[PDB]
């Protein structure tokens, strides 16, 4: 029960040292039921165009990496159709199945919390101003300290919205352990007080991925081991077309 | 009631409860009962008091100010939040989806800084985008369809009744997104704020000398529902219309990995 | 009409009550109900949901990540000395007063049943090892060497392929319920973390590994008598 | 219930349920307690 | 609740939902089950507070005057209408005839401008043709036949139900008519607007020093029928006995007919 | 007598409230009931009926009849401009806030449901035409060409013998309900007008003709949030 | 379904291109009835010699012209035998077929609003008095501007009764556009809050013909393009016979 | 119902009805949304 497979319209995810796909909350994402719509237009569902597996920018961990977050959907905004499809409609769902991956040899050690934290708001580094959406949105880092400035604060402590990183927890969440698995598979259903959202003036949540304990190697390991995020929006459904959103 | 504990004997088997893998996101299920000898208990132990009705049910304050009898010090006005104070917000700041519905309890002192002859006092609730008085004799005062509680000293509390009145399914205790469309503006919970500004005055007209009295709002959320639970706030609570924060240490210190009191 | 009497009581505000009041908004239709992922309907849930406990809370690693992390090493030196050592109690605890376990238990009183604690072993494939992770329940000191604390309701932990471990602190108390402030009446054993044989490590491998430690409630754990949190600690005006 | 309002009511206290197999063990592929983990 | 949407396809037909002729003094009943395509949701919205006595039914300030204690000025007079204030005479001038049956509320706050005992207050209702007092020590006060309210501060505002009094089959918002049979007299609503006056006093004696007491009377119409609805006033209310007005705009203006936020 | 127990919120007046008291006027007759014509029970079926939208509201156009008609005329200039544009939330904008679905929309907080736009072509018999007549949700601009604007929900409507259209706004919300205020979380989109064709005009008919605009509810319309309206402001006493 | 006849009293009305009759508030007028009665006497109920059409004088439709309104049931005193039973008795009722018509070419333009509105209370021109019964009562003619005066406040934007004149639809109306019809008729039924009332001292009603787009024409069409009246009482029915009172 | 007299009883806020026919479409000869209007 360690290899799995993940298939959704024409790409496929192989893994062979995995822990078991975990859905978060206990609910598999499935589409808009007609008791809980709000909007009286037909739905678009590209099934196959949209829910795919993409491939988002790998990352380089390090002995002294703080960590990384990613702000979906909209991080997946001009990849493919799943890009095309948010600029031209008002509202959107999805389910995104994450998998994240990260290889090692058996002669390194780390442990990465791959965690999906719903509504991540993030803090200011001066209290009393407010920051661009730059700054919130190659996936902005953690740091091990503390950064000043028009800044998201990214201390690793505060995980950025205020509060213990070792109570991440309770959000769905996997552990890369480097010498038990190479990757973690969350699923996430629709998450939000609204039965549709827009997709990119709202976060619906951001993945987050700590390094508990840090990497470590000796000298003729391999010293570049990159991490792979590569997330698939599942169920996903479009209403309110219109012009296109220069954004 | 909770679980009891079934009784256990020695075991040696090929079988390992202890033996687990967090990596897979997994909490162990593992009793006592798996790891050690047990002994039969019968649990009469209940969970109702750690239930979301028993633990948000308690009428906490949210909102104090001053409003002067005998110019706009004269009455006070709220634009209704949680965030005012910092009790109540880190026990609603724990769930990010929450959907409840209200009942508000007003203890308004008057306090002299020549006797009163007695106080009545006006909580008037403009929902929002309702007319706001800038003056006592506002003309706002008259609540046709505003709701308004008219309340003379010396009684018991006003306590009225408030239903789920959130344009969604439920208010947002966090709002990771923008205001605008362009990713620009107001970023956080305030834009999803949208309750209406409370107006509190004397319907007195005026008094022979200064009085000044001060109003405690306390809400009590009653038919409570919570969805996705997220960890206590850990450092303060700097502003009200922001999550902002400075960086505090995770636990408190000690000497040593084995030091112990 | 119907003669009454007023018992004492009346025209006060009890703030932990129980009474009907008049709707301010009479015939107000609510926000149809929808199906949002994740109800939590009681407060143990997220309490038996694991979380990291800073173990290594040391003066100059609580800041940073090092608090979470306990340093296991290989060695010849140090192997009759504790890896780790704390109060049980996880209310007044200065290494778990801050875990979900413990901050859902500071507002509450009074506390019931067992917690267990979860050992991620952190170092890489090759590196094998046995910890003896015990608990001694109070009325003696803290165990000083290992030969002391295999007396208490220990477990001896081959570290492999599962990698993980469970140390199901068992509930041995006088009283059906225990403080969760720290007072002497109730008050805690002690979670001691020992060498059984070694941490054993490969030529080429990182001969200095560490261990993650978690904290999580059993199935029979409960709260009792609500109270504030004294963590906020407000000092002013927002 | 001396009201027709149904926010105008008692707050229901009694009820106790509880469903904490969404947060504990979210994962898909069945864990059993005897059985190894993988 | 309100009707759901059924779903639709893609049609090509010569039916045309769309086109209407707003000339036939017909609106259209369409939907947008007609013009697109949709799906179907079950729409759980009711109507329930857009009802005539839900509209209606608050408590909307009517009256407000002075009278003192210790000449004319020791008591208040009303002459009963619902055109002192602006607020609920918008809503009641949005129905031509209207049937409903009041009960109202007194907010009595006395204000010292050498201490007050307590203050008593009648509220005397003489209906239409009855003997009106000229002093406080009339003798018209005793209330043999008509309804008085008898209230002393710091209880609870006095509210009692009053009847449907009017002689018609309902009230009249508007009468497009005059008073006399030759077209003489007064205009418009005042002519049938013949309901008691309502009288206000301080049943205490005298007071060592003045004492101003104000009220505040809070109609709120119950048991509501309405008929033959008309547009909202846009033009203030420059008088209480007549509708007269200053020409306003209809709208506000913008700066092109193309421009928008 | 019997022991009673005053809860908070006695001896106040909630003025929306739904209390009995006591009748000032004992066996009073009424007047008997009598049928009048037009009886309304509820205020959506007074902000269901049409009303004549001032969408040319330029400066110097509202007090006058100019604000209610839409100019269109027959040319070769102005082709690939719109003809009108308006927010389509019927509480804030300055073109629909004062119908009759604005005025009864105004004394609401809250609402939800499709809206419906009727265009009334005042023109000569012999004059035709063909406008299209779209609506955007927000998240992009207003459309500035009409190839922009025939992504949204629009309508191609040919001038004949019927002479009239229904533009159905088909609700297309993120929430059940939106503000009636301008806030925005919840906005509406645009309603804007575009030239399908022209306007082509025999030699002797007038060249300059104009479009009469409506506006009401749909049968899935409701408000939901009482409030006052902001219109009245009454200055003092009258 | 545009050819309609309507034939009252020895009177009929024949219209080619009309919207269909509407009427007012889906009731159609009737007799009292002996519940919902109150004077004891027995009514006079000349049904063929009051109910029928009477024609009003014809006004004159320009391309600046604002308006014009009706006063009903005084309008139709002295005019035949509807207006001698006003004279004798003290009460009446009537249910008033109104048939405006106003005929164009094919090479006109223009939209009028014929809205019959129950109580049209009117507002006086200057704010503080009070203004003649012959004000109100050769129709009198809105204007496109503010008089001031001992006057009804004329103006269109605030059609006399003090409200936006688009949101005069909510009444019984209809549209005279001449592009598609040339009349429009509007049946009222009893509306007031008295089962009989006067007809002198109180108008039921008034007709207020508002058009909306101008009336455009090229040069060659006629010029004079009049706007014709014509109502009907129906089930009129007349109580407390006296002396006839003299206007 | 504590008194004998009507009104002087609660306001009947719960019953909803609606007769919208009566002011959409007052017309006398009945308009089918499919068909055209005349
Ligand atoms: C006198 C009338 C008083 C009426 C007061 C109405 C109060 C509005 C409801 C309270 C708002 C609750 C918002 C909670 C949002 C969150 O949980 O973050
Ligand atoms: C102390 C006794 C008080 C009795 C007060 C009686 C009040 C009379 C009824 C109120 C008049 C309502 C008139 C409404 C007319 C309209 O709607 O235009
Ligand atoms: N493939 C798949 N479909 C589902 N539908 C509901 N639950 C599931 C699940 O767990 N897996
Ligand atoms: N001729 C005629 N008589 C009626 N009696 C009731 N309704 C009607 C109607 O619509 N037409």
């Amino acid at each position: 029960d360690r290899v799995r497979s993940m298939t959704l319209g024409n790409s496929t995810i192989t893994t062979q040292e995995s822990a078991n796909v975990v859905v978060g909350y206990g609910e598999w994402p499935s589409y808009l039921s007609d008791r809980e719509a709000t909007a009286e237009d037909q739905p678009t569902q590209p099934d196959v165009a949209t829910c795919r597996f993409y491939t988002l920018e790998s990352v380089q961990w390090e002995k002294t990496s703080p960590g990384w977050w990613w702000k979906f959907p909209e991080a997946l905004k001009n990849m493919g159709l799943f890009g095309q499809n948010m600029h031209y409609h008002y509202l959107g769902r999805a389910g995104y199945t994450i998998h994240v991956q990260c290889n090692a040899s058996k002669f390194h050690q780390g442990c990465l919390l791959v965690v999906c934290v719903p509504e991540a708001e993030m803090g200011c580094a001066d209290t009393d101003t407010t920051f661009p959406a730059t700054e919130l949105t190659t996936p902005h880092v953690f740091t091990s300290d503390s950064i000043t400035g028009k800044k998201v604060q990214a201390a690793v402590c505060n995980a950025g919205m205020g509060v213990g990183v070792g109570n991440l927890t309770i959000f769905p969440h996997q552990w890369i352990n480097l010498r038990t698995n190479n990757s973690a598979t969350i699923v996430i259903p629709y998450i939000n007080s609204v039965p549709m959202d827009n997709m990119f003036r709202h976060y619906n949540f951001t993945l987050m991925i700590i390094p508990f304990a840090p990497l470590n190697f000796t000298d003729g390991a391999t010293a570049y081991v990159p991490i792979t995020v590569t997330i698939a929006p599942m169920y996903a459904e479009y209403n309110g077309l219109r012009l296109a959103s220069t954004q | 009631t909770v679980a009891n504990t079934q009784p256990s004997g020695p075991s040696n088997s090929t079988e390992i409860p202890a033996l687990t893998a967090v990596e897979t996101g997994h909490t162990s299920q593992v009793d006592p009962s798996d790891t050690i000898q047990t002994r039969h208990v019968v649990n009469f132990h209940s969970r109702s008091e750690s239930t979301i009705e028993n633990f948000m049910g308690r009428a906490a304050c949210v909102f104090m100010d001053q409003y002067k009898i005998n110019s706009t010090d004269r009455f006070a006005v709220w634009t209704i939040n949680i965030r005012e104070m910092a009790q109540l917000r880190r026990k609603c700041e724990m769930f990010t989806y929450m959907r409840f519905d209200i009942e508000m309890t007003m203890v308004i002192t008057s306090c002299q800084d020549q006797d009163m002859p007695v106080l009545t006092h006006q909580i008037m609730y403009v929902p929002p985008g309702g007319p706001i008085p800038a003056k006592v004799d506002g003309y706002e005062w008259q609540t046709s369809t505003n709701p308004s509680v008219f309340w003379t000293e010396g009684n018991a509390p006003p306590r009225i009744s408030i239903p789920f009145i959130s344009v969604g399914n439920a208010y947002s205790s966090f709002y990771d997104g923008w205001s605008h469309f362009t990713q620009d503006g107001t970023y956080g919970y305030t834009t999803l704020n949208a309750m209406g500004k409370l107006y509190i005055r004397h319907v007195n007209r005026s008094s022979p000398h200064q009085i000044t009295s001060t109003i405690r709002v306390y809400f009590k959320p009653k038919h409570i529902k919570a969805w996705v639970p997220r960890p206590p706030r850990l450092c303060p609570y700097i502003n009200k219309r922001d999550v902002n924060f400075v960086v505090t240490e995770i636990t408190d210190s000690r000497t040593s990995i084995t030091d112990t009191p | 009409g119907v003669p009454v009497l007023n018992t004492p009581g009346s025209n006060q505000f009890l703030t932990s009550d129980d009474y009907q009041s008049p709707s301010a908004m009479p015939q107000f239709d609510e926000t149809p109900e929808m199906h949002i992922p994740g109800e939590v309907r009681n407060l143990m849930e997220i309490a038996e949901v694991d979380s990291v406990v800073p173990v290594n809370n040391v003066t100059g690693k609580t800041k940073s990540m090092d608090a979470y992390q306990i340093p296991v090493g290989t060695g010849n030196t140090d192997k009759t000395k504790p890896i780790f050592s704390f109060q049980m109690d996880p209310g007044y605890s200065s290494v778990l007063k801050r875990t979900l376990l413990g901050e859902m238990l500071n507002y509450y009183a009074h506390w019931s049943g067992s917690v267990k604690l979860t050992f991620l072993f952190c170092g890489s494939a090759m590196a094998t090892g046995k910890l003896l992770i015990s608990y001694s329940p109070p009325g003696a000191s803290v165990p000083t060497s290992r030969k002391d604390a295999m007396l208490g309701t220990h477990i001896v932990w081959d570290i492999g392929l599962q990698s993980s471990c469970v140390l199901c602190v068992p509930w041995i108390s006088q009283s059906h319920y225990r403080m969760v402030q720290q007072d002497p009446y109730t008050s805690a054993g002690y979670i001691t973390c020992w060498y059984q044989t070694n941490i054993v490590v490969p030529p080429g491998a990182p001969t200095s590994c560490d261990v993650l430690c978690f904290a999580s409630a059993c199935n029979d754990f409960s709260v009792r008598l609500l109270r504030d949190t004294p963590f906020m600690a407000q000092p002013g005006k927002l | 219930n001396f009201y027709k309002d149904a926010a105008s009511s008692a707050s229901n206290r009694q009820d106790i349920q509880q469903d904490p197999g969404k947060f504990t063990d979210p994962v898909k592929d069945l864990m059993i307690k005897t059985l190894p983990a993988l």
